[PDB]
RNA sequence: GAAACUGCGAAUGGCUCAUUAAAUCAGUUAUCGUUUAUUUGAUAGUUCCUCUACAUGGUAUAACUGUGGUAAUUCUAGA
RNA sequence: AUUCAUAAUAACUUUUCGAAUCGCAUGGCCUUGUGCUGGCGAUGGUUCAUUCAAAUUUCUGCCCUAUCAACUUUCGAUGGUAGGAUAGUGGCCUACCAUGGUUUCAACGGGUAACGGGGAAUAAGGGUUCGAUUCCGGAGAGGGAGCCUGAGAAACGGCUACCA
């Protein structure tokens, strides 16, 4: 392959959240598939954005190859760009961390239980150790 | 037949164990907020007078100021009573209680001391415990210390120390109901509002009263 | 149904939002404010579905709660606060300004307009009345009401509300020789001058209204919203100065718009 | 920043079609026959007063500490 | 279209409301007192309007059955007056008094394997059949009744009683 090109339409300037957003579309009359990545990276060179602070979020390759549409958006002063943005986003982007938590079954059965629980149950462990210690 | 002995003076609690049904026979036929005294109940009671504060039967269940007849009945009982608490607006469960009249098939019975026989109580007479929380309303702290009107009692706020593991530090409570300059800014900006706007719309009125007489000069 | 409902369906909403039927099962559901949620228009559908600045409702959210959007000079942080007709939306840090007028076809169009003439907002007066302590009031169709108002303002009529302090300025009479916007039924976002306006006694004093081309047709007066001198309309009307095109001509000029 | 007090919500949803034959329902009116938290717009120099806190009145009570019963309940008793 | 809006007089009331709340800012004045004043907001607050609603309501429209021709009024059925009760109209109830009200233009009764509508099938038409079911409206949480809280519930992922 030679090279893909990467062109940018109705681009919309977004003041109320200090962004741009615009629809790219890249001619890979080769490859396989975009390499979102290097879109990344090819969009920050594009105007100027250190590629961390951009994203690229929709995509969509057309039938029979060649030609892939999708919609992505340029923040400037990535402080903004960790601030205006969804957090699995900025996740999937490696400038985050995904949190751990148990399962929903587990967190509505941990609050259903201590529904049952009026106030700490420092009064209620105590009694327990008390009353089944004798 | 248990007995939770309560003595409010120094705040201390105990638990007694009385088995013999003679040396309790004194107790029957008294409702809670009755006297009794402490002498046929123990020769270590010697002196002692007891009020019957509360207690509760063999079930487990507990027993209700004002109803008679020492037996179990069922109540409805609503907001704002002994017994029960409400688990949201207006929820009044029929719930099942004891007279306060005190029978032989009470298994624990709580009392108040109301005043100290002539000898003590290890756990109870020697123990005290201090009270938990100072007072918080600037008020109460000075009718606590016995101030003055021009004292600043923000000086006299009890400081609880603690440490972490090992650097030492003390919090004390935020002090409420205080005179402070932002309350008096805010009295001074209510009036002030007040009087402005009230002005505004006897001027605003005058001038539409002029404007009707000046339309009305045809 | 045991009280007031607060979800509204899609295929319930008012049809001139152009809401997609698929891509969701609920509607923004205007709450309370000054227009009916039939004849309204939300602030999430206004920022996210015509502007294209937003793309979800959180997004509108964040835009909305940094304090941004202001709804007649005034902050609002409410997502689905119902801006209503001849409203002038105002945003701050791209220095636009707007007012909401329907379109010709009917449903809301965007008008763009410039920072002087976004001080002021026309109100068709709809009731006036001896107030509390024998003062006059006006209150008008956006549920403003205003204060000793000059006397010779009476029902169904326009007046000139600025933004600043209330405080009507010039107003404008109701008679024949006025322009006129039509804002219901089957004739909404047309605009015309009265020629003609039968009373019947008992309700719905229906108006003949005679447009630019010379289409006369009636209304209810309910519809009706008098915004000053045929010629001199004291707003700026949107594209196309309502005029109604007829189909056949639709295709005419939209053919003549391909080709360059 | 747990717990608890306070405020709000829990009267929306969602499910089903047993009842119901001018009943429901649809179009069309009415409220000069009324209730409405909320939203939006206006709105309140007048209060005890022929001896007085206004640089600011008073009580509680939860949570809490510690004392207990009941086989058991989102049981609760007394301090 | 009014005994409307509103205003006035005489009073009346277990005298309702008329801010003892909170955040962020450190402005201004001098008699320099830690004196006077002052911003940007938050939350309440009586009444009126508005919005979301609610509740009653005019006209007209439903499937089969005459082997259903008289029905309603003892125990409100239709109307009058007055009261009570309700958010309010109203026989909604009560006291008294009138003898009315519906119908072969199908009253009343009976049946429904009946929730109603937008709609679906069926391409000569009109029609014949369906609509429990994505939207609008009603009703109900095993059957009934009652009720607290609240602006709004005769609520049942609220309570009480009875029945199973």
């Amino acid at each position: 392959s030679d090279a893909v090109t990467i062109r940018t339409r109705k681009v919309i300037s977004n003041p109320l959240l200090a962004r741009k957003q615009f629809v790219v579309d890249v001619l890979h009359p080769n490859r396989a598939n975009v390499s979102k990545d290097e879109l990344r990276e090819k969009l920050a060179e594009v105007y100027k954005a250190e590629k961390d602070a951009v994203s690229v979020f929709g995509f969509r390759t057309q039938f029979g190859g060649g030609k892939s549409v999708g919609f992505g958006l340029v923040y400037n002063s990535v402080a903004e760009a960790k601030k205006f943005e969804p957090t699995y986003r900025l996740v999937r982007y490696g400038l985050a961390e995904k949190v751990e938590k148990a399962s929903r079954q587990q967190r509505k059965q941990k609050k259903n239980r201590d529904k049952k629980i009026f106030g700490t149950g420092k009064r209620l462990a105590k009694k327990v150790a008390r009353r089944n210690a004798d | 037949m248990k007995l939770n002995i309560s003595y409010p003076v120094n705040g201390s609690q105990k638990t007694f164990e009385i088995d013999d049904e003679h040396r309790i026979r004194v107790f029957f036929d008294k409702r809670i907020g009755q006297e009794v005294d402490g002498e046929a109940v123990g020769d270590e009671f010697k002196g002692y007078v007891f009020k019957i504060s509360g207690g509760n039967d063999k079930q487990g269940f507990p027993m209700k100021q004002g109803v008679l007849l020492p037996t179990r009945i069922k109540l409805l009982l609503t907001k704002n009573v002994s017994c029960y608490r409400p688990r949201r607006d207006g929820e009044r469960k029929r719930k099942s209680v004891r007279g306060a009249i005190v029978g032989p098939d009470l298994a624990v019975l709580a009392l108040v001391i109301v005043k100290k026989g002539e000898q003590e109580l290890e756990g109870l007479t020697d123990t005290t415990v201090p009270k938990r929380l100072g007072p918080k309303r600037a008020n109460n702290i000075r009718k606590f210390f016995g101030l003055s009107k021009e004292d600043d009692v923000r000086d006299f706020v009890i400081r609880r120390e603690v440490t972490k593991g090992e650097k030492t530090y003390t919090k004390a409570p935020k002090i409420q109901r205080l005179v402070t300059p932002q309350r008096l800014q805010r009295k001074r900006h209510q009036r002030a509002l007040k009087v402005r706007n009230a002005q505004a719309q006897r001027e605003a009125a005058a001038e539409y009263a002029q404007l009707l007489a000046k339309r009305l000069s045809e | 149904a045991r009280g007031p409902k607060k979800h509204l369906k899609r295929l319930a909403a008012p049809h001139h939002w152009l809401l997609d039927k698929l891509s969701g099962c609920y509607a923004p559901r205007p709450s309370a404010g000054p227009h009916k949620l039939r004849e309204s228009l939300p602030l999430i559908v206004f920022l996210r579905n015509r502007l294209k600045y937003a793309l979800n409702g959180r997004e509108v959210k964040a835009i909305l709660m940094q304090r941004h959007v202001k709804v007649d000079g005034k902050v609002r942080t409410d997502t689905t606060y119902p801006a209503g007709f001849m409203d002038v939306i105002t945003l701050d840090a791209t220095n636009e300004n707007f007012r909401l007028v329907y379109d010709v076809k009917g449903r809301f169009a965007v008008h763009r307009i410039t920072d002087e003439e976004a001080s002021y907002k026309l109100g068709k007066v709809k009731k006036v009345q001896l107030g509390k302590k024998g003062v006059p009031y006006v209150v008008t169709h956006d549920g403003r009401t205003i204060r000793y108002p000059d006397p010779n303002i009476k029902v169904n009529d326009t007046v000139k509300i600025d933004l600043a302090s209330g405080k009507i300025t010039d107003f404008i009479k109701f008679d024949a020789g006025k322009l006129v916007y039509v804002t219901g039924g089957r004739n909404l976002g047309r605009i015309g001058t009265i020629v003609h306006k039968e009373r019947h006694d008992g309700g719905f004093d229906l108006v003949h209204i005679k447009d630019s081309l010379d289409n006369t047709f009636v209304t209810r007066l309910n519809n009706v919203f008098v915004i000053g001198e045929q010629g001199k309309p004291y707003i700026s009307l949107p594209k196309g100065k309502g005029i109604k095109l007829s189909i056949a001509e639709e295709r005419d000029r939209r053919r003549a718009q391909q080709g360059l």
